[PDB]
RNA sequence: UUCAUCUAGACAGCCGGACGGUGGCCAUGGAAGUCGGAAUCCGCUAAGGAGUGUGUAACAACUCACCGGCCGAAUGAACUA
């Protein structure tokens, strides 16, 4: 539903991990405590795989993906690929695609069923996008800021966007994106959102420092939220 | 505050003029000092990719300007070597400038990023469209 | 079975007091256990100390106040510091009063239990002008009735 | 007004629900009570003033159902308890006082810090 | 949560100890002159602080 | 050098008891001899304070004033060079 944890000392999660519907993937470098949020909350649901990207533990941003693929820099070297293949499913389909815009995370945000995608990306990539996601693919820039990956998280259910946005803009997002749109703020009130946190229909986790009038609105717009061992007994 | 990164080589003394990346206002970076650096004599200290230094403005807004604000290094002119075997090195010198926390101010980064500057600075691999 | 006893001090209207403490390795009671001191406290002054021991198994109340100590001479009267020094005609009251408290006194008959009853009020009145010290030194009433 | 929740950060578990809180809401604010003595070893002698907080930063609960294991089994007279399934300090229970970060006392207390816990509505959303 | 049986037995070896005045050395309670030689035997002696 | 205790039992330690009204009463989250202000009583007495202290959340536990035995010849203070 909602937990809060971080990584090593810092309080962004979606730099450093991927949270997917049908799998999940984490850095190395990890205290038992961080590792242990995912374990016990997924649980056998999903495997949680331990991974890098290019030589780095940033692979939530390095990465994107969806319910049926995975897309990887040109940078990843084939003995990260060929981890990658094993422990993930078979539906899944990984393919290494060749972009000068490098970190795909950033550039790609995405769900089950619609993309958005940075406007400067190519007519060749468009084609790989739509192919291996099976996911309509929009050009389109949140209003200040062209990454759209960092300033919008997004799900099934809703998406959580950049809080300097005009709500007439906000509209003109909901009718390509067909989900409701909320503006808010993570971790203290960073514009960071789509790093900020990970989200999909089971689970939202964020940083420790989101205070919890910011996790309440986290929680409405993914709409995951829902006792007797609480009682009297004097 | 810095978290443990490997040895590069020393590509900018005090003094360095260096690109401002982001979209904050400012045209260029003046380095006047390198956060954790020794002591020795008549050595300046010098920065590399990766490190956080203190900069001063000296071209773009007028808000911005006259006042020293520390800031992150992105990009390297400077050959350095990486453990896998290449020696790489950019066409010219950038950075972005930082709060002392180490989050960022600006919105977005043009040009490549520096692959050692995301990991060791979440905000910077937030911000960045290339990482090399 | 167990048999426990814990001792309960002072309190008027209602109070925790040692109980809350001492209620701790015991069965907990917040509601009872203040209202079994309000059985016991009824009829009784909520500025005035008040003296009791609750002998409890599994949620049980015992109501008692033994006045050994000062309680007697506290019982008869009607209610920075709010003095307790007032005159009172104790002689013919205190005297049934005294026996009262003289279940041990570990003494000789009542004569030997006046002597210490009377000291014991401190403060009051007593019989006319004083009842303490040089005046409540010899006592020519009770003695040997009560024996 | 509507029933409210307790829910335990980073266990995401109710703790305690409304229908409780002793929360003894003013402060004293005269000179012995509002105000934090730190006494000296000998004749009373004042070496520190501390005036009091704003908020008080606890919620006094009555003794629960998930507590009994804790409280029944090695019952002393001040500890502390965790939530049931991350073993973080939550809060503590203690049977002297500990009045509050803005003081009166209380009662035995079951002291619940809203640090690392917070505070929710068990009903519908606000729909902003 | 001491259970001040203890406190009394730990209290014995760390609280209960006198200072000297000069060399800040921690001597028995009952002592008269400090043991050390740096500070010529002093009689000058003050009980530690209590808590 | 000058004083004072001492086989009429010293100093040191050991060995007994330290009880009854006692959690007295105002004092306040709680103070029971000991955070303290004013009061200072009786009983059992060989003798024992509404209490010299350590300590206790509040008690306790210990210790002391005091009460009687044993151990048995030296002990204490202020100085001067």
């Amino acid at each position: 539903m909602a937990t809060r944890t971080q990584f090593e000392n810092s309080n962004e999660i979606g730099v450093f991990s991927k949270l997917t519907n049908t799998y999940c993937l984490v850095a190395v470098g990890g205290s038992e405590n961080f590792y242990s949020a995912f374990e016990a909350e997924l649980g056998d649901a999903i495997p949680i795989v331990h991974t890098t990207i290019a030589g780095t533990r940033i692979i939530g941003r390095m990465t994107a993906g969806n319910r049926r693929g995975l897309l990887v820099p040109t940078q990843t070297t084939d003995q990260e690929l060929q981890h990658l293949r094993n422990s993930l499913p078979d539906s899944v389909k990984i393919q290494r695609v060749e972009e000068r815009l490098s970190a795909l995370g950033n550039v790609i945000c995405c769900n089950d069923y619609v993309a958005l995608v940075h406007p400067d990306i190519d007519r060749e990539t468009e084609e790989l996008i739509s192919d291996v996601l099976g996911v309509e693919v929009f050009r389109q820039t949140i209003s200040g800021n062209i990454l759209v990956g960092s300033y919008c998280s997004l799900s099934n259910q809703g998406g959580l966007v950049h809080p300097q946005t005009s709500v007439q803009d906000q509209e003109e997002l909901s009718s390509l994106l067909q989900v409701p749109l909320v503006a808010g703020t993570v971790n203290r009130g960073s514009s960071v959102v789509g790093a900020g946190m990970v989200v999909n229909d089971y689970l939202a986790v964020t940083g420790l420092d989101t205070t919890a009038p910011e996790l309440s609105v986290i929680e409405s717009i993914f709409r995951l939220q829902d006792e007797s061992i609480s009682g009297n007994l004097r | 505050a810095q978290g443990t990164k490997f040895r590069i080589s020393l590509g900018l003394p005090v003094g360095a003029i260096m690109n401002c990346a982001d979209n904050s206002g400012a045209r260029n970076l003046y380095i006047i000092a390198v956060k954790g650096s020794g002591s020795r004599l008549n050595r300046l200290p010098a920065a590399s990719l990766g490190d956080m230094v203190m900069a001063t403005v000296k071209k773009g807004k007028p808000e911005l300007r006259k006042k020293v604000m520390p800031a992150i290094v992105v990009r390297q002119a400077k050959s350095w070597r990486r453990r896998d075997g290449v020696f790489l090195y950019f066409e010219d010198n950038a950075g972005v400038i930082a709060n002392p926390k180490g989050e960022m101010k600006g919105s977005a980064i043009t040009g490549p990023v520096g692959k050692e500057c995301a990991d060791l600075w979440p905000r910077v691999a937030s911000n960045s469209g290339v990482v090399v | 079975x167990x048999x426990x006893x814990x001792x309960x001090x002072x309190x008027x209207x209602x109070x925790x007091x040692x109980x809350x403490x001492x209620x701790x390795x015991x069965x907990x009671x917040x509601x009872x256990x203040x209202x079994x001191x309000x059985x016991a406290t009824k009829e009784f002054k909520g500025i005035k100390v008040t003296v009791q021991l609750k002998i409890q198994n599994r949620q049980a109340a015992a109501s008692v106040v033994p006045s050994a100590s000062s309680l007697v001479i506290t019982a008869l009267k009607e209610p920075k510091n709010v003095k307790h020094s007032g005159n009172i005609q104790l002689d013919e009251i205190i005297x049934x009063x005294x026996x009262x408290x003289x279940x041990x006194x570990x003494x000789x008959x009542x004569x030997x239990x006046x002597x210490x009853x009377x000291x014991x009020x401190x403060x009051x009145x007593x019989x006319x002008x004083x009842x303490x010290x040089x005046x409540x030194x010899x006592x020519x009433x009770x003695x040997x009735x009560x024996x | 007004s509507k029933v409210t929740a307790v829910r335990c950060k980073k266990c995401r578990t109710k703790l305690a629900l409304s229908t409780s809180f002793i929360a003894h809401d003013p402060p004293s604010k005269e000179s012995s009570e509002g105000h934090f003595i730190k006494r000296a070893a000998n004749s009373h002698r004042i070496i520190d003033i501390q005036e009091s907080q704003a908020n008080c930063s606890h919620f006094f609960i009555e003794p629960l159902k998930w507590m009994q294991p804790e409280l029944q089994g090695k019952q002393e007279l001040e500890g502390k308890f965790s939530c049931p399934g991350c073993s973080s300090k939550v809060g503590g229970y203690n049977w002297k006082g500990s009045r509050c970060s803005c003081g009166k006392w209380v009662i035995p207390a079951i002291h619940l810090q809203t640090s690392k816990v917070d505070q929710f509505p068990l009903q519908s959303t606000a729909l902003p | 949560i001491i259970e001040p049986s203890l406190k009394a037995l730990a209290s014995k070896y760390n609280c209960d100890k006198s200072v000297c005045r000069k060399c800040y050395a921690r001597l028995p309670p009952r002592a008269t002159n400090c043991r050390k030689r740096k500070c010529g035997h002093t009689n000058q002696l003050r009980p530690k602080k209590k808590l």
